[PDB]
DNA sequence: CAGCTAGGATATCACAATCCCGGTGCCGAGGCCGCTCAATTGGTCGTAGACAGCTCTAGCACCGCTTAAACGCACGTACGGATTCCGTACGTGCGTTTAAGCGGTGCTAGAGCTGTCTACGACCAATTGAGCGGCCTCGGCACCGGGATTGTGATATCCTAGCTGGCCAA
DNA sequence: TGGCCAGCTAGGATATCACAATCCCGGTGCCGAGGCCGCTCAATTGGTCGTAGACAGCTCTAGCACCGCTTAAACGCACGTACGGAATCCGTACGTGCGTTTAAGCGGTGCTAGAGCTGTCTACGACCAATTGAGCGGCCTCGGCACCGGGATTGTGATATCCTAGCTGG
């Protein structure tokens, strides 16, 4: 049974709610829940607000979680589809992690994204040959569909 | 469903016997017969854990001839006479 | 008056009777039983084809067997004729079973 | 100029991941590559011949479960197949 | 030779241990002073257990033939 | 475009070469035809034995105040588990030396 | 030492499972966590400390073969003053 | 009608194209939409004339 | 219509079959492709060697004062050559008996 | 119906030819072709890794008279070779 | 070209002596310096003759450390840290 | 002067050369040997040092085994004095005669 | 019958060997670097075997009857082990004798890599006769009851030694 | 009264006889080795086609040879102790045999699980062409560890203090 403990994450959650990110159920279905971060500051996503799904699978803590985003995004590490590449989600996972930390990996990837391993070829090629366009790009994405 | 159990001492005493006396062993202790029941009973075992391995995997449940010859040739003691 | 033979004299006419017959020594039934008690911590309700369990007494008194003279030969070498506990641990362990 | 294989850059990455902070000897290196090859043909040979025994052509998963079986003893075969196992399930997932 | 009795009060009186001589002892004082039979250790071992019955010798040491003796 | 090379030990999780495994499996005359998830199975398995040999040479190492694992270390390690003991029982160690044992009787008493 | 002789329900509870500890299990790392999450964690994703990342395989297999995982004295402790 | 998918039976009727099954899917399970492919996007079920009961099969992630 | 079939066994002029020895040993995985003539070397191999244990076996067999050859015929010829003994040294051979022998120091004197 | 092989017509053609007048039990047959097969298995074994060691891709009789040096002891090995050599000579002949 | 057979002379009763004490003998007698020194030329004899026909079917000249190796498994004898 | 009682430099010797790993036999008369024995099957042999390497480590652990097991025969005998008869019961035992 | 002397064990003292610790240089562990070859991805084709349906082998259960084998108890021989005891084959520790080890330069067999090409083996269809199972039967041998040879054990007889008694001599 | 010789008794060893076990023999009856048959499937036949490897030509690695100092290891020897083995003695464990108890084996019957074989269809892996970065050797440098000298701790061997029983002398 994952109810106790998704429980008890997010009455820790509400009691130590985050300052730039927020989250939590959207109904009754603790296993769905959506997530909601805002830009991090000196980012080109600052200022656009990103919402995100989460679907618990049937394990956790000892799974990770299904999250991706419901904001179109430019990432390179983030595919079309607003999943996100992160090791803690595929091989980095362990129970012993709050989803706080794993809000705060992901705008640390969006302030540092990573062209090793992206998801689109094309925003790593931006990234690594253009910084500034891939700020620019990402900024006017972020005006254009999170803000 | 036919759960049985205490069958080493089927393997007798005058049984034991016979087998060292075909070993060349002219006089026995008395404490021989619990060590041979179980030695036996440790070969048994580790050669059993093979066959019925053998045979799981082809997904049967009868352990044939050649699941025991197989199990017997990979401990080092190839026996002829099942094929 | 009762005739009886020196100990010793009949195990010497039975090593020789044993050694030249080439039979099962020890008792089907209960040997199958055994196999069949041994085989339950496995698979459970396992079937055994005759031939099988034949293969699996053929091979164990044969290896008992060859046990049985590496353990006598110890005890001559410990210079006494009667084959004790000690014996089969040191050959066993010379073999490397243990 | 031929190129020789071995695996001493992944015993070593895995020797990193037990012991962060631990070298290893070269001639050891070459202990552990004669190790691992010598592993990879025990259980390759066992299921080529499970294979052959049931008539089969294709040494899938299946096979190796069952060599690892037979060739581990005990407990260790109980972790090795468990840590197989999940690898092929987090394979197929993806 | 002279008695086995003769030789066995002789070889305790040549080997003048503090614990008397033990029958190996006497075994091999005999055997190299006298002209001996290979009878000899059999007949050592019987006249031996004689005297101490008989109150010649008296034993220090183990049970029966086996041991160290004394005269008495 | 095509797609990224993501390697199948990546996917697996692993650390060997699951390519490598599979290729050598395919070459080695073992089989007409390899399956798929044979290779990532073997790779497990083989790096699971080697981090199980691993954990416990760094031990005897650490034991020894010592930084880098020789022969003596992976001897020491070895033939003191009893499972890898039996799994290793006809393999000799070269530069392993022995385990220091003396039996009972010798000793001074 | 678990700390303590009195494990207080914070504690007494598991690190994992937040519920009573249910025969805790000491890890090598003096980790202290319930048989069923430890049970649960071991196979489930990477046989490593959840905590601090230890490896635990070799004092598990260990264990497993004497059958010495369960901690007995703070599984007794509990018992006396828990349910 | 019926959809299979090879499983969470059933789904939409012949309405919905192969966005809006996948959005449900994920719903329904978590299993991601685009993760992986539809074996039997804007392409709908009847434009594959995909019947009632239809087995389906359901890469980049 | 093209020629009368010899077998490579009566082309060599064995007795083992030539031609299902080739065919065990291409669909035995041993190798990508076998040689021509490693059949008929193998098979005269195996000839040879039964013609020997049959030469031991009959031996034994009319030392015996029988006309059929059993299995405890065939371990008497194996166990006294040195050299199948040792070649066999591993094999545990059904209703095979042992060698009768007695050690001298139980034999009464 | 599974048509089944041994090598009962060709070790009765050797028992003729050696002793013209012996028979042999059922069992002494079937033990004769265990002993056939274990044989044919270890020369084909050896003779595998052989050329997998010196790099080759085609086992010939230049393998098996080194496979048969490798497992026969001594002068039955000797005996062996002389017999193969002779036979492939003649085989190659016609 | 000319290498005669005293060399068997080279492995010394002390060389002896501290193999036994490495595999813990107490004391040795005499006679075991030409027991031991029988039984090691036996054991090398038989490892030589497979490595050199392992050579001689690569055709070389030279016997290569994996001739060796090859040579000892195949007495089920593995040898690690030379290939 | 000074004088250990016999028995006690053979148990220091036992528990120094039980610690190390070093190769126990000279190895120039090693390689002598060597050359020696392979001289009959080929003439005019050659040796890499690897190999030859590799020969003195298996036979050396080869010997320290038959000496671990000869020894436990000579104890199973209630002696502790080593003999050839321990030597051959080993070697029968194991299957090498 | 008592004190003194010889044989014993326990505690304390001295010497030697395995140890350990902080300094010192030396080479291989381990890291980066850039090229390249083996792994990967994307695509075709065919076939291994997963599965479903059907057959009939042989594995299992169970029962009554015969009898040989297993069991347990009585009894005493010969074996294992406990004890003494004696001789030298072992270990220990000197000094003198030797060839293993090292670093050295010099000399090249032969290991090992490439690049050519053709003799050899894979792969194939069409041809057919060796090898298979089915069927049948009788000579080989397992099994039994009658009479024989070899080995072991027990008993009896003969010979040798020891002890006691008697006679003779001092 | 003591010593020596002779006779008688007791014990031990050797030889012979008897008893039992395995053995050797035809008789007799059951059934599996082995042969005849005819159908079938695996081996043979002849042709294409591709690549493994032999054979040649070149590159340079590692195996090898003689050389001369500097030790540490081998050797040969003196000495004596603890270990091996031979010799004897005692108690009981393990062999033998018997009567009673137990269940294996036999063979005869009745039941179905599941082994093993067929056919259908497709998911999966071989294979090829193209592509790309993981893994290789080459290079470098520096900290882990081997080597060593100068003090410390533990163990083994030896001596001195306290304890018992036996013998000679008073
Ligand atoms: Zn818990
Ligand atoms: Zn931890």
């Amino acid at each position: 049974m994952a109810l106790k403990r998704i429980n008890k994450e997010l009455s820790d959650l509400a009691r130590d709610p985050p300052a730039q990110s927020s989250a939590g159920p959207v109904g009754d279905d603790m296993f769905h829940w959506q997530a909601t971060i805002m830009g991090p500051n000196d980012s080109p996503y600052q200022g656009g607000v990103f919402f995100l799904t989460i679907h618990f699978p049937t394990d956790y803590p000892f799974k990770p979680p299904k999250v991706a985003f419901t904001t179109r995004i430019y990432h390179p590490n983030i595919n079309s589809n607003g999943s996100i590449c992160l090791d803690i989600l595929r091989s980095q996972w362990s129970p012993a992690l709050t989803i706080s930390k794993v809000l705060l990996s992901i705008s640390s990837l969006l302030s540092d994204p990573n062209p090793d391993d992206p998801l689109v070829p094309e925003i790593a090629r931006i990234y690594k040959t253009d910084r500034d366009k891939y700020n620019r790009i990402s900024r006017e994405w972020t005006q254009k569909y999170a803000m | 469903r036919k759960v049985l159990r205490d069958n080493i001492q089927g393997i007798t005493k005058p049984a034991i016997r016979r087998l060292a006396r075909r070993g060349g062993v002219k006089r026995i202790s008395g404490l021989i017969y619990e060590e041979t029941r179980g030695v036996l009973k440790v070969f048994l075992e580790n050669v059993i854990r093979d066959a019925v391995t053998y045979t799981e995997h082809a997904k049967r449940k009868t352990v044939t001839a050649m699941d025991v010859v197989y199990a017997l040739k990979r401990q080092g003691r190839t026996l002829y006479g099942f094929g | 008056k009762p005739h009886r033979y020196r100990p010793g004299t009949v195990a010497l006419r039975e090593i020789r009777r044993y050694q030249k017959s080439t039979e099962l020594l020890i008792r089907k039934l209960p040997f199958q039983r055994l196999v069949r008690e041994i085989a339950q911590d496995f698979k459970t309700d396992l079937r055994f084809q005759s031939s099988a369990v034949m293969a699996l007494q053929e091979a164990s008194e044969a290896y008992l067997v060859g046990l049985f003279e590496d353990t006598n030969l110890s005890a001559i070498h410990a210079k006494r004729v009667t084959i004790m506990p000690k014996d089969i641990q040191l050959a066993r362990r010379i073999r490397g079973e243990r | 100029r031929s190129r020789k294989e071995s695996y001493s850059v992944y015993v070593y990455k895995v020797l990193k991941q037990v012991h962060p902070d631990t070298g290893i000897s070269s001639k050891a290196m070459g202990i552990m590559n004669s190790f691992v090859n010598d592993i990879f043909e025990r259980i390759a040979g066992e299921a080529s011949r499970l294979a052959h025994y049931n008539k089969r052509s294709t040494i899938t998963s299946r096979e190796i479960q069952t060599a690892v079986r037979l060739l581990l003893p005990g407990e260790l075969a109980k972790h090795a197949v468990s840590e197989g196992t999940k690898a092929v399930t987090k394979y197929t997932s993806a | 030779h002279p008695k086995y009795s003769d030789m066995i009060v002789a070889a305790i009186q040549a080997e003048k241990n503090r614990a008397g001589s033990s029958r190996q002892s006497i075994q091999k004082y005999i055997k190299s002073h006298y002209k001996v039979g290979e009878n000899a250790d059999s007949q050592i071992k019987l006249s031996i257990k004689r005297l101490v019955t008989t109150g010649v010798l008296c034993q220090t040491k183990g049970v029966g033939a086996s041991g160290s003796f004394r005269l008495a | 475009a095509r797609a990224k090379a993501c390697t199948r030990s990546s996917r697996a999780g692993l650390q060997f070469p699951v390519g490598r495994v599979h290729r050598l499996l395919r070459k080695g005359n073992y089989s007409e035809r390899v399956g798929a998830g044979a290779p990532v199975y073997l790779a497990a398995v083989l790096e699971y034995l080697t981090a199980e040999i691993l954990e416990l040479a760094g031990n005897a190492a650490r034991d020894n105040k010592k930084t880098r694992i020789i022969p003596r270390h992976l001897q020491l390690a070895i033939r003191n588990d009893e499972e890898l003991n039996k799994l290793l029982g006809r393999v000799t160690i070269a530069q392993g030396g022995v385990l220091p044992n003396i039996q009972a009787v010798l000793l001074p008493k | 030492l678990p700390k303590d002789a009195i494990p207080s329900l914070s504690e007494c509870q598991c690190g994992i499972c937040m519920e009573i500890l249910v025969e805790p299990v000491t890890l090598p790392c003096n980790h202290t966590l319930c048989k069923p999450c430890f049970q649960s964690t071991v196979e489930k994703a990477s046989l490593c400390c959840p905590f601090c990342r230890r490896r635990v395989s070799s004092w598990t297999r260990y264990h497993t073969r004497r059958n010495s995982l369960v901690n007995v004295e703070l599984w007794t402790i509990i018992q006396k003053h828990y349910p | 009608m019926q959809i299979f998918v090879k499983t969470i039976t059933l789904e939409v009727e012949p309405s919905d194209t192969i966005e809006n099954v996948k959005a449900k899917i994920q719903d329904k399970e978590g299993i991601p939409p685009d993760q992986q492919r539809l074996i039997f996007d804007g392409r709908t079920l009847s434009d594959y004339n995909i019947q009632k009961e239809s087995t389906l099969h359901l890469l980049r992630g």
